[PDB]
């Protein structure tokens, strides 16, 4: 298949917006599931975010062509045509036109059948209030879990980029919320339900220290993001490559992230009554897997909300519900 | 206004939050957030909506636009020695307003025109809708839909204290009586 | 057939009531419901409409049943479809929903021809709204009657007026139909 002259990425000719375009009646009619939907509010005048940087790392080398999560970018003609220059060269990419706050919009993609709806805002941050920025980010999430369908409302996975730290808030409807309270403690971003900007204001303190750290998460973010590519974008051309030679594409094999549920398969036996520190042996030494953290439900005794635990201790009891963070050679 | 909403709703779910809003698009943000539920009496006053349905109703039969919004601000009838013959009947009219409450005993089992016309005769209350018990809210129906116990009827008259006449009505005692004003008495 | 082309204007401003009409008493410190052109329906200011937040606390009931009696019939199962974002729909439906066009609308009745014309010479309203509601199943709830009688067609509105309130020919009556 085609791929980038680095090998790093799942390559496309260039096309117009025409192609990829869809309707209410075609995206209903494409029978989509376990996708990505960028819910993304945009003015035609809004500068770029760069839908590019969000997309680039689905379309990661890592992954087979049928693998591969079809993104489907909800929002303006008139601002997505800028950022077809740069997104023109990423397969299953398909854009439909208005706001994602109509429900006629989301039935249509089958939000309900959604790996993980990213909610994401163009326009411009503080030129107003403070309680009135992220009115569309709140509304879009709110919407969603309002919703019922009939072959599942709160049970879609979404990830909400905010302006604002205090309006976290708003999103989730069930916990204690004091403004007090810094990000990072909240309820929704600890079940990765949120994601302020905030949060990497400690990346350029890290960036002095260890030089290294920060090209370590970059390639494990990214996908592949070498400085050949950045020379390369730098000269104006866009993305480029072709089918290119074995000894390239042998740079396929690097470790992505990936989530293991311990219900099925081999490791199920250590989630009935086993610890973290028996698991992390086991799996290190037959698969080649490093477990980072564990994905477990907040409520056991009830909502689907799954909170971050990075690195426990050695004896820490595990659940056969939960789910293991891994980095893989797969 | 919608935010407002939101960050009452984040803090508590089960609570009555009326809110006046102005383009009626913006209404449905509203009934989509989760904690909003129509059962429990949240209501998104939509001037919009109202501003022209009040205007389109005059259409259909003229200065009906003004019958209703005076039913609405709570008046009290002040006729000053300065106006003429047509602004007294009409500063009349500005002191009715809606009332609900509850008919009596002496209502059960008959008919709403009958009903009606007990209430415009005797008590000079007029009775426009009984709510009948999903509790459905029947407007001026005919002489099939009875009243059962304890019905909540819908009232113009002058004040809230008129239309307790309704409720301390009894068809032994009171049926005798002229003087409106002499059934204050709960004694039936 | 000039200034009896029937209108009705909505304001900004409740101040700028008194530039319609030009024939009566204006002053600013009156409110805009006491003013001419509003008393006839000539006018419609959005002011008169805050008394509806109380309203809609004291009575629950009283906003959803003008709701039914002015947009005709905008029940929450309308709204709900209209949020999910595609419009109106529907179609020809079934004879069990298309029994539901049987409801209560507002309508004038004039006493000038027909059967209620005789209590428009002498008789009172008390005796119009007895003798109406029995046999047509009528709730008259009040008059639109000529504000010159002594010549301009302007009339104005009475809600309910007493029992012993004496009626004309030339009078309008409001009326909840089954029609
Ligand atoms: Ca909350
Ligand atoms: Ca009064
Ligand atoms: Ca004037």
């Amino acid at each position: 298949r085609k791929f980038d002259s680095t090998g790093m990425f799942h390559w496309c000719p260039d096309r117009p917006l025409n192609d990829c375009l869809q309707d209410r009646s075609q995206a209903s009619a494409s029978g989509l599931r376990n996708h990505v939907v960028v819910c993304l509010f945009a003015d035609a005048a809004s500068p770029l975010i760069g839908l590019r940087n969000l997309v680039m790392p689905l379309r990661a080398s890592n992954f087979h062509y049928h693998e591969l999560k079809p993104t489907i970018i909800v929002g303006n003609l008139d601002y997505l045509h800028r950022e077809w220059k740069t997104l023109q060269n990423f397969p299953k990419l398909s854009i439909l036109p208005g706001s994602p706050l109509n429900r006629a919009n989301l039935r249509a993609v089958n939000i309900n059948l959604c790996d993980m709806c990213v909610i994401v805002s163009a326009k411009d941050r503080n030129m107003e209030d403070p309680n009135l920025v992220d009115k569309e980010a709140i509304l879009c999430s709110l919407n969603i879990k309002a919703m019922t369908f009939d072959d599942a409302g709160a049970n879609v996975p979404l990830i909400t980029e905010l302006a604002n730290d205090s309006n976290v808030q708003f999103l989730d409807q069930d916990d204690d919320d004091d403004p007090d309270t810094e990000l990072y403690m909240t309820q929704p971003f600890a079940c990765g339900t949120a994601f302020a900007v905030s949060v990497l204001d400690s990346l350029m303190s890290t960036s002095y220290f260890n030089d290294n750290a920060l090209t370590l998460i970059r390639t494990l973010i990214t996908g592949g993001a070498t400085p050949e590519l950045e020379q390369i974008l730098a000269e104006g051309a866009g993305m480029r490559g072709g089918y290119c030679s074995p000894a390239v594409l042998a740079n396929r094999d690097r470790c992505r992230v990936a989530q293991i549920s311990l219900f099925d398969g081999p490791l199920a036996q250590f989630g009935q009554g086993g610890h973290y520190g028996e698991l992390f042996v086991y799996a290190l030494r037959h698969f080649g897997i490093l477990c980072i953290g564990l994905y477990r439900f907040r409520d056991t005794n009830p909502s689907s909300k799954r909170y971050v635990i990075t690195n426990p201790p050695e004896d820490f009891p595990l659940l056969p519900t939960d789910q293991v963070y891994v980095l893989t050679y797969k | 206004n919608i935010m407002r909403v939101i960050s009452i709703k984040n803090y508590h779910s089960d609570i009555k939050v009326i809110v006046q809003l102005l383009q009626y698009h913006n209404k449905a943000y509203l009934l989509n957030i989760p904690s909003w539920d129509w059962k429990r009496g949240d209501d998104a006053v939509c001037v919009a909506e109202l501003k022209l349905g009040f205007i389109a109703q005059s259409c259909l039969a003229p200065g009906f636009s003004t019958l209703m919004a005076n039913l609405f601000t709570m008046r009290s009838y002040k006729p000053t020695p300065e106006m003429s013959q047509w602004q007294t009947d009409y500063m009349r009219g500005t002191g009715m307003e809606m009332y609900t409450e509850y008919l009596s005993s002496a209502f059960n089992a008959l008919t709403f025109p009958e009903a009606a016309e007990l209430c415009f005769s005797k008590l000079k209350l007029l009775l426009l809708a009984i709510e009948v018990r999903e509790s459905t809210l029947a407007i001026n129906p005919g002489p099939k839909v009875k009243i059962e116990n304890a019905t909540q009827g819908f009232f113009i008259a002058e004040s809230a204290e008129e239309v307790k006449r309704a409720f301390y009505y009894c068809k032994n005692c009171h049926a005798n009586v002229s003087d409106v004003r002499q059934i204050k008495k709960c004694k039936c």
